RNA sequence: GUACGUGAAAUUGCUGAAAGGGAAGCAUUGGAAAUCAG
RNA sequence: UUUCAAUGGCCCGUCUACACGGACCAAGGAGUCUAGCAUCUAUGCGAGUGUUUGGGUGAUGAAAACCCAUCCGCGAA
RNA sequence: CUGCCGAAGUUUCCCUCAGGAUAGCAGAAACUCAGAUCAGUUUUAUGAGUAUGUAAAAUGAGAGUUUCUAGUGGGCCAUUUUUGGUAAGCAGAACUGGCGAUGCGGGAUGAACCGAACGUGAGGUUAAGGUGCCGGAAUGUACGCUC
RNA sequence: GAAGCUCAGACGAGUAGGCAGGCGUGGAGGUUUGUGACGAAGCCUUGGGCGUGAGCCUGGGUCGAACAGCCUCUAGU
């Protein structure tokens, strides 16, 4: 809009994306939450990061005691370790 | 009935009050300078020489304008609030006060005034500081909610806190805008410029002020 | 500053509202709100779910039923997923935010129902967003 | 509230408002009389007619 | 929704019975009794209100009830004052008694003028 | 209450009168050593705010009624409620007979009509 | 009226009015003459 | 409105007293568009965000509107 | 078109260059304490040899900030110091104000002299300078000098 | 006409520059049952009125077909 302009006011005057710990638990659909979340079930969730476009799992935040499986390429050397007393399981995509 | 009936009597004896303090004050200058005609009186008489009073009380008039003064001096005019020509305030007369004064000497007039000028101001010129405004003072109302605080309940008790020099003179500036003078009745001496011992009209002027004020008011 | 910049009309009766309320009563929440009203966008930080569930159940506690009042928005926060039972007043909640406080919680409130319910701005805590950005 | 303003030197009313006082004020008092005591100390007279 | 969001949309800036000037605006709004623009005389941001209006020789009003505000074609009922100027002013005022009084004072100065018409049509 | 105004004479532009191509209408001296824009005695004057006139009696004509222009029978009819502040004006382009249609109406309702002598 | 719708200014002529002894133009205040207005 | 009297009034613009431009009038005539970047304000959404490269639909007006697809960009380290 | 706010000429250094800087000023947004929190100011005490500083009484004022961002970075005039100086001026620095952006009264007239810092008016009173006439205002009063 | 009403006080030069509110022009969307051959726009005017101003309304004459107010958008303003 040149009316509010000032010219009409002068006249006359001159590949790895990371995905942490605290993030895994929001990858599931909500209803995977819902139903495998903090129930003592035999049979554990599992994540698969890659499906996400994350290449590495860093291990940032705590987490939820529910056992889950992490699927993932690389994985930070503590993201493992708190999964461990998270109950859940990492093993490595190929 | 009530309620206004309460407020008018608590109004009433609150006038009785100021009359009983007028009467006190009036009683207290009349007697000041009774003492002063007896004891000149009395030294002159049986040869002993009597002495002024060195006084805590003058009248400061600023004489010249706003241009083509140092920037010490205009500091001075500043402080003492004295930010237009043929403007008045009252200061109280000391040390740092009198050594001050003579920085702007070619630049103000002062001098000790007498009870009738101090009346006359305040009645007259006398302009309150209220709330940051320049609020005339046209009621005793006006200086009570400003100097409840410190005891001060009408215009004549104001008068007594100023001439007398009570220790609220402080308390009491801050009240009172500054004294907005005309340009004197009669005019200026010829040479006003000049230092008031040389023809002039600056500088300190004693006995000779109340006479200026007077044209000035 | 005396008025807002924006002219968003439902904007405007509220700082109509919080003029009458911080010039008709003594509370300084009241003067607190209508200054940070009149605050352009920038200075009007998000604050989070996970913030202001630490910020009630902090320390000694204290929240209570205390309802916890936020001129912006009140984002979500994915890294938590057990949200505390909360009272919260805000100009805005996001859609995620929203659901979440009603779903599992307390309740969500606007800034008019809140001076229905203490006009004063009796037991509330009057958070701010962080403007670190 | 105070539309104009009056000065208590020139409007009496106005002074009935701001001095309770006026009302009995009484300037001028005889203080002196026939009997004036005139009184200059006779050395005074000496030391102010030398030179 | 509600009356002042209706207020803020129409009243300040756009309304097809408003009339603005060098800097004065008006209401032409057949339902507005002081015909200017405000919150507490506006037709259409308001609720029920009373107005009056002339028809080849009579005077007519105009009001509203809240629960019928919805419909548009009965929104507004119409009653009919074609007896006497005075008659007019008793019977406009005593409508308007157990109504708010913040109008009648707009309200019957309205009613006098649009009869001083009938005696200076006559004339 | 008498309608005051300060001035009467209107701003000129200057040297609006030596030059046919500088108009009548003011403008603004921009020249750094115009003797006009450094307000030199005995030269002419220029607009200042100093010269608004009372918020009271502004856009009065002078029997203090402000205009109102008219271009409808509807215009005029709006004005009843204001046949003491707001004279009607009849807009230039109102053909014959809606002007007198118009200041019949406008008899009727008791306003006042500047030009109703056309 | 084909030098063709409207026909501005610069510019020229005629009539009327007024002023003018080495300029004028402009501004403020009024008088006079003309002309309006409520 | 004209004129008279008294009083005052150096020709304007530009540069640095000048000087340089100006015979008069009319029309035209000079900070514009676009890309990047930055601040600020406003609006929408919010750990997300952005569908107009593309597909569907719109035939009664169709270069619009509306719907769908997030590969991807920036952000989340 | 009107209104409002409104500097700078020298700083802060930096530079190859013109410049920027950087301030200062003017601002624009955020946030402390109702304070000894300040001051182109005075005073008192205090040491050292009226001034000096520090500390504190007077005095006026609400006093701080961190952040980004326009324009300016000249010169002239006079005072005070001031070494080289000569028929005589002249030169050298440092400081101060005024001027640039400033109209008005006065000095016959004038970039700086004397007063005075400006919205539209009415009335009153003055500054500087004047009161024979031009010219508003005593061909005033008093005492002398001068042909 | 809360963007409103009301009371009080102080203040008023201004270059570069900073800020705010307005006047005017061509075209676009919306609105005013808007104006008009019983004379639109334009043009003239010792006619009148309004505004501090940019400018605006109107009387009379000439003229002969289109034009404007308001809220927004826009710019070869």
């Amino acid at each position: 809009p040149t009316h509010v302009s000032k010219t009409r006011k002068l006249r006359g005057h001159v590949w790895r994306p990371t995905v942490n710990l605290d993030r895994l638990w929001t990858l599931l659909p909500n209803e995977a939450r819902d139903k495998y979340l903090g129930k003592n079930t035999e049979v554990a969730p599992v994540i698969n990061v890659l499906q996400s476009g994350y290449g590495k799992v860093l291990g940032k935040g705590r987490l939820p005691e529910t056992p889950v499986i992490v699927q993932t390429r690389y994985v930070s050397r503590r993201a493992e370790e708190k999964i461990k007393q998270a109950g859940g399981v990492v093993e490595l995509i190929a | 009935v009530a309620a206004a009936a309460e407020k008018k009597s608590a109004r009433q004896k609150k006038r009785e009050l100021i009359a009983k303090r007028a009467e006190a004050y009036e009683a207290e200058y009349r007697a000041a300078e009774r003492e002063q005609i007896e004891l000149a009186r009395k030294a002159r008489a049986e040869g002993n020489y009597f002495v002024p009073h060195e006084p805590k009380l003058i009248f400061v008039v600023r004489i010249r304008g706003i241009n083509n003064i140092p920037p010490k001096a205009r500091k001075i005019m500043q402080l003492l609030r004295l930010l237009q020509i043929n403007n008045g305030i009252f200061v109280k007369f000391n040390k740092a006060i009198k050594e001050m004064l003579q920085v702007v000497e070619p630049y103000v007039t002062y001098g000790i005034p007498n009870h009738k000028t101090v009346r006359e101001l305040i009645y007259k010129r006398g302009f309150g500081k209220v709330n940051k405004q320049r609020i005339p003072l046209s009621d005793n109302a006006i200086i009570e909610a400003a100097l409840g605080k410190y005891s001060i309940l009408s215009v004549e008790d104001l008068i007594h806190e100023i001439y007398t020099v009570g220790p609220n003179f402080k308390q009491a500036a801050n009240f009172l805008w500054p004294f907005k003078l005309s340009s004197p009745l009669g005019g200026w001496r010829e040479r006003k410029f000049k230092h008031f011992i040389e023809g002039g009209d600056a500088g300190k002027r004693d006995e000779h002020i109340n006479g200026l004020v007077q044209k000035m008011l | 500053r005396s008025k807002p910049a924006s002219e968003n009309v439902y904007l405007k009766l509220l700082v109509k509202l919080y003029r009458f309320l911080a010039r008709r009563t003594d509370s300084r929440f009241n003067k607190a709100i209508l200054k940070r009203l009149f605050q352009s966008k920038t200075n009007r930080p998000p604050i989070s779910i996970s913030k202001i569930a630490a910020l009630t159940s902090r320390k000694s506690a204290s929240s209570q039923n205390k309802t916890t009042v936020v001129v912006g928005t009140v984002t979500d926060d994915e890294r938590m997923l057990t949200v505390p039972k909360l009272s919260i007043a805000a100009l805005r909640f996001t859609k995620s935010a929203r659901a979440r406080i009603l779903k599992a919680g307390g309740e969500v409130l606007t800034l008019d129902q809140l001076a229905l319910r203490a006009p004063t701005g009796s037991n509330t805590v009057l958070v701010r967003g962080k403007k670190h950005a | 509230a105070h539309v104009q303003k009056k000065n208590p030197l020139k409007n009496k009313a106005v002074l009935s408002r701001l001095n309770p006082y006026a009302k009995a004020y009484k300037a001028n008092v005889k203080i002196n009389s026939e009997k004036t005591p005139k009184a200059a100390g006779e050395k005074f007279l000496s030391v102010l007619h030398e030179n | 929704q509600q009356d002042e969001v209706i207020w803020q949309v129409v009243g300040h800036e756009f309304c097809s019975y408003r009339i603005k000037g060098e800097a004065q605006n008006f209401c032409r709004n057949e339902y507005n009794v002081t015909g200017l623009c405000n919150r507490q005389s506006c037709p259409l941001a308001n609720s029920r209100y009373a107005t009056v209006r002339e028809d080849n020789g009579k005077l007519y009003l105009y009001m509203k009830t809240i629960e019928r505000a919805h419909f548009p074609s009965k929104l507004w009922q119409r009653i009919k004052l074609s007896k006497n100027y005075a008659k007019a002013l008793e019977q406009i005022d005593q409508q308007l008694l157990y109504w708010p009084g913040r109008q009648i004072h707009r309200c019957k100065q309205r009613l006098t003028r649009l009869t001083q018409y009938l005696l200076k049509a006559r004339r | 209450v008498n309608i005051i105004k300060k001035r009467t004479k209107p701003f000129k532009r200057h040297q609006s009168d030596r030059f046919k191509r500088v108009g009548e209408s003011w403008r603004k001296p921009r020249g750094i050593d115009s003797c006009v824009r450094r307000r030199f005695r005995g030269t002419i004057s220029m607009p200042k705010i100093g010269y608004g006139n009372n918020k009271k009696t502004r856009y009065c004509m002078p029997n203090g009624l402000k205009a109102f222009l008219v271009r409808n029978v509807s215009d005029v009819e709006l004005l009843l409620m204001h046949n003491k502040t707001y004279a009607a004006e009849i807009a230039g382009n109102v053909s014959a007979r809606k002007r007198v249609e118009i200041v019949e109406k406008a008899r009727a309702l008791g306003v006042k009509v500047t030009n109703a002598g056309a």
